[PDB]
């Protein structure tokens, strides 16, 4: 009905500021340390 | 002839217009300004 000229446009549905657009195409119209290993009782213990 | 719409912009957004570019486009868009690149034109 509405394809023209070999192109398929039938599948289409038929039925501030105010600009008006144009339809079907719309365009302007833990862890801490342990003693050892941190250095005391490993220069020490006069005993 | 053409069927109408009817839709609204801000007032501060009357500068945009197509067919054009406005400078605060080209100073909040810089890339697709640089002249290095072939992908990115205007």
């Amino acid at each position: 009905x509405x394809x023209x000229x070999g192109r398929x446009x039938x599948x289409x549905p038929x039925x501030x500021x105010t600009x008006x657009v144009t339809x079907l195409x719309x365009x302007x119209x833990r862890x801490y340390l342990r003693f050892h290993x941190x250095x005391y009782x490993x220069x020490x213990x006069x005993x | 002839i053409p069927q109408a719409h009817e839709i609204v912009i801000p007032s501060y957004s009357k500068w945009f217009n197509l067919e054009k570019i406005h400078s605060i486009e080209v100073q909040s868009l810089p890339e697709f300004f640089t002249n290095r690149i072939p992908s990115k034109t205007p």
